[PDB]
RNA sequence: GUGUAAAGUUCCUUCGACGAGUCGAGUUGUUUGGGAAUGCAGCUCUAAGUGGGUGGUAAAUUCCAUCUAAAGCUAAAUAUUG
RNA sequence: UGACCUCAAAUCAGGUAGGACUACCCGCUGAACUUAAGCAUAUCAAUAAGCGGAGGAAAAGAAACCAACAGGGAUUGCCUCAGUAGCGGCGAGUGAAGCGGCAAAAGCUCAAAUUUGAAAUCUGGCGUCUUUGGCGUCCGAGUUGUAAUUUGAAGAAGGUAUCU
């Protein structure tokens, strides 16, 4: 709403809030990211460091989806597991008879290894794993099975 | 012109924008009105299904592998399996796609069973068929008889079988050999025929 | 089965049960015909030779394989067609031996 | 200019919050009243009718 | 030619196939695609090439 | 046929008899008028290629359009600007000989419709091109079940338009990602990239 | 209805024509996000028949994948200060 | 004494084009102000002005496509991809596409084939009728190719079990 505003209240006061020796102009200092490096070296090098100069090498033709690999780490990985069959889950796994708990269907690419895992079998699909995710899933005496 | 610590913006607003604002105040409008044309088309050919059938195909990519969707049409092999000619399919709610072939059996088969579960609900009339079995009949949606499901994901018990050499080893050998693939062949063909050139 | 079953390396993907494939009759292209073989062969006697092509004779006669194809290259635009029209003059330098 | 932003967004569950929240003023006599209905003469509030 | 279908429609009249009531033309082939197809396929026995085409 | 030996005989453009049919057509066409109306195709196979049958309302025209770049007719070379649209020599019409060809013949036959055309000779000076014309109000053409369409008043002056193959090919109309900008129309494609798309409720 | 007609359906054999100053190459100019060159155009060169195009880093060698150009028509969803 | 080819003439028989409108549409041609705190590449902008051409839509369109997957499958539009890959005095700036969800969905036609036991094709004149046309007839067009038959998804020519 514009009664809110502050425009409202600089009605009757000569400048507006803009000064009287300043007296707000149209571009001083120039348009949009003018004099970056000469007169707004100052500002881009204490706030934006790295903002000029090249690093790294191009990419033509860049497919986003060859990239696609979301993450689910192992303290996050039981969530996967149907919720109305959890508890029983937790209560009669082993080695016999463990949960599958198919990562790729449920949208992740690398199961990771932040956390800790019920000491519960678990046999875990995913696409790729980390070196210390599969460690603990072993662990608890599941597996990792690679899918594609 | 630049002050603060704030993010670096591109608003890409230097041309004569303006001109080309297309604002959707008809949002509500082209609703309505495509609603209106969608009851005149489907009341046009009652009880005919203003939906043809559609086949159901893996999405491309690595990132879609695992979704299941629509299609355009059934190929030519699959129609053949169950005995339709394309002009004839075309002609009894049923897409055709000359494009699209099976390179494996999975997509074929489901797509087969699927033209199987249309081909036992269809009814196709003629000159002997009266208007009393005509009307016996409500217009289904296709689209939403045979739906497009995605199969289940595993889940359940199995049995434990925990392998010698671990995941983790298997992916990063598997990197391995495919990046020295090459470089190994090579060798080997050098060194092959070194020793079986000099051994002559 | 074709695939390694895994995401990565050497025939990476999905394992899936193959299913031969009817070949489309668009990739029979570049297959040739009695009817283009015939008809080529006749309006090669009636039309004859390009004066790059009489060029191109002379140099494979005058043992110049390098100078040739240096030759068909700078003519047709391509390594790859400069190795087949070389190779189509010296069939024709191998029939007029006779 | 056209272009000016006239209909507003709320939240699904924030809008269905209000709508619980009128619907459960309504059985409010005193906000009834407040809000100018001449209800003084119905005996209480939710005033149900039969189905005819 | 009209008059050899007249012929030919009083024959089937008659109830009879129209083939034998008129015998094998016997006539010169002309025609640019129809003559060289025919040279091509080993049965002109003489093909005359106008001078000035 | 003879239609493939025409075909295959054409392709030897360098040769003999090509050649001294080239020289002779060459002068016999600088000969008459730069627009003159063909008493028949030069080459039957390549007309029916396009399109063309000899049947009564399909027209060929020989026209005679000049070689070379376009010089930007501003006076004295002077252009006014800054020194990047300071060219004037070395600079190329977007359009093709052969739709010039086909524009000017369909502006002298302007109760035809420009069907297709073909190249059929060349020299230092001009190419030569020979345009396939069709009459919509012929009854051989209207009667036509395989002609009728361009009868439609969305064909006038087709080639005008660039709907013929050559004015396809000088717009980009190719499917593919080498004809991303031009594969809708490259304006049609700037005005959709270039539109602020605002909705009833914004995101 | 002139349906001994027209069309489709199974299998076998022999075949299977498929667009040239065009593709493609160089260079020049313009343009594009297209970067040893995205498209278009001019000029010079100029093809082939499992050939040709594409596969976003120039080149040769070896494969693979995928389409089938240089001819043509076609409603709807889309645009709309007249 | 007559054909043919090419080229003319007629107030010849019958037709057709031009011009208008401007919001959208298909092309050509084409700036500079402006931004870069100067300025020349760049930007404005493949925009304004100028020229040619349409329709109720236009254009595009049934892959010489996208991909690299377990593969999708004409065209168009929306949401997203994405202010991203990239381009850029790598400065100011600029900048798409594939996938995915949806709206709408629809497919096809020639050229290249000997009808060769029969140019089977078509404009026009004349007559007649039930006239957006049918039938008859006569010139003409057309073999330097008009019909039927095939369009790559195929398909053709023979044989083939008969069925719909
Ligand atoms: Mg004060
Ligand atoms: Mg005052
Ligand atoms: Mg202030
Ligand atoms: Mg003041
Ligand atoms: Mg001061
Ligand atoms: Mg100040
Ligand atoms: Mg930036
Ligand atoms: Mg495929
Ligand atoms: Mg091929
Ligand atoms: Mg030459
Ligand atoms: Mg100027
Ligand atoms: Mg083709
Ligand atoms: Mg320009
Ligand atoms: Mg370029
Ligand atoms: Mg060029
Ligand atoms: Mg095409
Ligand atoms: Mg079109
Ligand atoms: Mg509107
Ligand atoms: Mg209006
Ligand atoms: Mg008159
Ligand atoms: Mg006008
Ligand atoms: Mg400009
Ligand atoms: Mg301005
Ligand atoms: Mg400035
Ligand atoms: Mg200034
Ligand atoms: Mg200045
Ligand atoms: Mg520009
Ligand atoms: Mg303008
Ligand atoms: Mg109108
Ligand atoms: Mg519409
Ligand atoms: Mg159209
Ligand atoms: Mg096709
Ligand atoms: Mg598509
Ligand atoms: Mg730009
Ligand atoms: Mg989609
Ligand atoms: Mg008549």
């Amino acid at each position: 709403p514009t009664r809110l505003t502050k425009t409202r209240k600089h009605r009757g006061n000569v400048s507006a809030g803009k000064g009287r020796i300043g007296k707000h102009r149209k571009h001083p200092g120039g348009r949009g990211k003018a004099g970056g490096q000469h007169h707004h070296r100052t500002n881009l090098d204490k706030y934006h460091p790295g903002y000029f100069g090249k690093v790294g090498m191009r990419y033509f033709h860049k497919q986003q989806n060859h990239f696609w690999r979301p993450e689910i780490n192992l303290d996050k990985l039981w969530t996967l597991v149907d919720s109305e069959k959890k508890d029983e889950y937790l209560s009669k796994s082993s080695a016999s008879a463990a949960p599958v708990i198919d990562t790729l269907a449920h949208g992740y690419g690398k199961v990771l290894g932040k956390g800790r895992l019920p000491e519960v079998p678990v046999i875990v699909k995913a696409r790729f794993v980390s070196k210390l995710a599969e460690e603990k899933i072993r662990a608890v005496g599941g597996v990792v099975e690679l899918v594609a | 012109a630049i002050s603060k610590n704030l993010p670096l913006l591109n608003n890409h607003f230097r041309k004569h924008w303006q001109e080309r604002v297309r604002v959707h105040f008809d949002q509500a409008g082209k609703k309505a009105s495509r609603r209106q044309s969608r009851l005149r088309k489907a009341a046009k050919i009652a009880p005919r299904p203003i939906d043809a059938l559609r086949p159901v195909v893996r999405a491309p990519t690595v990132k879609y592998n695992r979704k299941v969707r629509a299609g355009r049409g059934f190929t030519l092999a699959e129609l053949k399996a169950v005995g339709i000619a394309p002009k004839y399919a075309r002609t009894i709610g049923i897409s055709v796609d000359h494009r699209r072939q099976n390179k494996s059996q999975e997509t074929f088969d489901a797509n087969v069973a699927r033209l199987q579960e249309y081909k036992s609900k269809l009814v196709i009339f003629d000159k002997k068929t009266k208007a009393s079995e005509v009307a016996s009949f409500e217009q289904v949606d296709v689209s939403a008889t045979f739906p497009v499901e995605q199969p289940a994901p595993e889940s359940g018990l199995r049995a434990v079988e925990v392998p010698e050499q671990t995941a983790y080893r298997t992916l990063r050998l598997a990197r391995n050999e495919k990046k020295y693939k090459g470089i190994r062949e090579k060798r080997a063909k050098e060194k092959a025929e070194a020793e079986a050139e000099k051994a002559k | 089965m074709a695939k390694s079953g895994i995401a990565a390396g050497v025939n990476k993907g999905r394992k899936t049960t193959a299913k031969e494939v009817a070949p489309k009759i668009s990739y029979r292209k570049g297959a040739s015909s009695q009817r283009t073989v015939f008809v080529r062969s006749i309006v090669k006697e009636v039309a004859g030779l390009a004066p790059y092509e009489r060029r191109l004779i002379e140099l494979i006669r005058n043992a110049g394989e390098k100078r040739a194809k240096k030759l068909a290259k700078k003519r047709l635009g391509t390594h790859k067609r400069a190795l087949r029209k070389v190779e189509e003059m010296t069939q024709v330098i191998a029939e007029s031996r006779r | 200019k056209t272009w000016r932003r006239w209909n507003v967004k709320v939240n699904h569950n924030e809008k269905r919050y209000a709508t619980a929240s009128a619907i459960a003023a309504s059985a409010v006599t005193s906000l009834v009243l407040a809000r100018g209905h001449r209800v003084e003469q119905v005996k209480e509030l939710p005033l149900v009718v039969s189905n005819e | 030619k009209k008059e050899r279908l007249t012929k030919e429609a009083a024959a089937i009249a008659e109830g009879k196939t129209a083939k034998d009531v008129s015998p094998k033309p016997v006539v010169v082939k002309y025609g640019l695609n129809h003559v060289v197809s025919l040279i091509e396929n080993k049965k002109a026995k003489l093909v005359l090439i106008a001078n000035d085409v | 046929g003879a239609y493939k030996y025409l075909e295959e005989l054409q392709r030897k453009k360098q040769s003999d008899v090509m050649r001294f049919l080239y020289r002779v057509r060459c002068w016999e066409y600088r000969q008459k008028n730069v627009i003159h109306r063909a008493s028949r195709p030069s080459r039957p196979d390549k007309a029916r290629r396009l399109g063309y049958k000899a049947k009564q309302g399909f027209v060929i025209y020989r026209i005679r359009v000049r070689r070379g770049g376009r010089k930007r007719p501003v006076p004295k070379g002077a252009t006014y600007g800054k020194p990047t649209n300071q060219g004037v020599n070395q600079l190329k019409y977007q359009k093709s000989l052969r739709s010039t060809a086909e524009e000017r013949v369909g502006r002298r036959a302007s109760n035809l419709r420009v069907l297709n055309s073909y190249w059929v000779n060349q020299d230092s000076t001009y190419k030569y091109f020979e345009v396939i014309l069709v009459d919509p109000s012929h009854k051989a053409i209207r009667r036509d079940a395989r002609y009728n369409w361009i009868v439609n008043p969305v064909h006038k002056h087709r080639e005008a338009r660039g709907l013929t193959s050559a004015g396809k090919k000088s717009r980009g109309i190719n499917k593919g990602h080498l004809f991303n900008k031009t594969k809708a129309g490259r304006r049609h494609t700037w005005k959709k990239h270039n539109t602020l798309s605002l909705w009833r409720y914004r995101s």
